[PDB]
């Protein structure tokens, strides 16, 4: 409903959830809601550093119905620019180690 | 035979394409929609957005361009098998410019389906235009013979737009959102869209607002004399019709 909040717990959870081959960059995110293509969302995530909340205002380029896998949810690409930068290079250098 | 062409045709996901609807204010009245490419996978819908970058590097670009085109022109052509009419902007990379394969395309298709050239609105954006001016240029040229209807999106921002303009000199324009988004409450951009909407009326380039969600934006847009406007607000994306 606009306002979606994701919280990783671990580089491996981060793994997962973060896609890559995106363009500027992109995070999986759970939600048995319908999201359709295009849709532009606020995502409040938290990566296994701390517990700070990153602001992400994305655009949902992929949707799933977990169907016959992985669980329901939408692909939201990062935001181009620097805030998108930001949250690409904070998960990047978290997963490189 | 016949059933080996028809074993063919179990055919099962992947490109398609959804529309949206382009609406009037000064401009002409006509059935008008943007497509926008989609790949469909087990359930899964999927953006450009998110495979865009490993067709980038493989160099699809060109060959999914020519699949989008020719799926244009049919799409086009049932419109008007079933009566309508229908006109379709079609993005495309300034890697069509050169290739040849893509004029040939238009040209089969547009026959194949006896679909006007009019009815075929090809966009592009600005930045890659003069990046590519005589590749551009000639593509225009070619296109346009047959018809179609080649036009600059994301333009307006630039030192140098307003001389595209008067050079390129494109059917349509898709104004930047850099302009658009603000026009609600930036004189800056309430005077730049007046000064492209001025150049564009006297030749008939058509102008159009995109990507628009307001009621006020609405009615900035309306007044500075845009032709069209697109956006959530106006009309959402889907296979509809
Ligand atoms: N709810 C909502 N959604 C919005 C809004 N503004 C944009 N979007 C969504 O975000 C996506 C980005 O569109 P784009 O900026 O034109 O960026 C395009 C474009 O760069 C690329 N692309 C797709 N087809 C082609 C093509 O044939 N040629 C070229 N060169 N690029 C293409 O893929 C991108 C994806 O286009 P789409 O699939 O149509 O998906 C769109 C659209 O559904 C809004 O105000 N509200």
């Amino acid at each position: 409903q606009g306002i979606l909040s994701l919280a990783l717990k671990d580089k491996a959870a981060l793994y997962s959830a973060y896609m890559p081959f995106v363009k500027s960059g992109g995070i999986f995110v759970p939600t048995p809601k319908r999201y359709m293509l295009g849709d532009e969302v606020f995502l409040l995530l938290t990566l296994p550093d701390s517990s700070e909340r990153l602001p992400v205002a994305g655009k949902v380029v992929w949707t799933t119905p977990a169907g016959a896998n992985r669980a329901a949810g939408i692909g939201v690409q990062f935001p181009d620019g620097p805030e998108g930068e930001a949250v690409r290079n904070k998960i990047e250098t978290l997963l490189a180690g | 035979r016949w059933v080996e062409q028809l074993r063919e045709a179990l055919i099962g996901d992947g490109f398609l394409l959804h529309y949206q609807p382009v609406l009037n204010l000064q401009g002409e009245p006509l059935e008008l929609y943007q497509a926008f490419l989609r790949l469909e996978r087990n359930g899964e819908m999927m953006s450009p957005n998110a495979f865009m970058a490993i067709a980038e590097e493989h160099d699809l670009i060109t060959e999914i361009d020519r699949w989008v085109v020719a799926r244009a022109i049919r799409q086009l052509g049932e419109r008007q098998r079933a009566g309508h009419k229908t006109h379709l902007l079609v993005r495309i990379g300034p890697n069509s410019f050169s290739d040849p394969q893509m004029i040939d395309t238009i040209r089969e298709q547009l026959a194949v389906y006896g679909v006007p050239g009019e009815r075929l609105w090809l966009q592009t954006p600005e930045s890659k235009v003069f990046t590519h001016l005589r590749n551009a240029q000639q593509f225009l040229a070619s296109v346009s013979a047959m018809g179609c209807k080649v036009g600059l999106e994301q333009f307006g921002s630039g030192l140098d737009s307003f001389q595209l303009l008067a050079h390129f000199q494109p059917a349509f324009l898709k104004l930047d959102r850099s302009i658009t988004g603000d026009i609600a409450s930036a004189r800056e951009s309430q005077e730049k869209i007046r000064e492209i909407t001025s150049r564009a009326q006297p030749t008939g380039i058509l102008t159009v607002a995109e990507f628009v969600a307001d009621a006020q934006s609405m009615s900035s847009f309306f007044t500075a004399g845009v032709d069209y406007v697109q956006g959530d607000f106006v009309a959402p994306t889907g296979p509809l019709m």
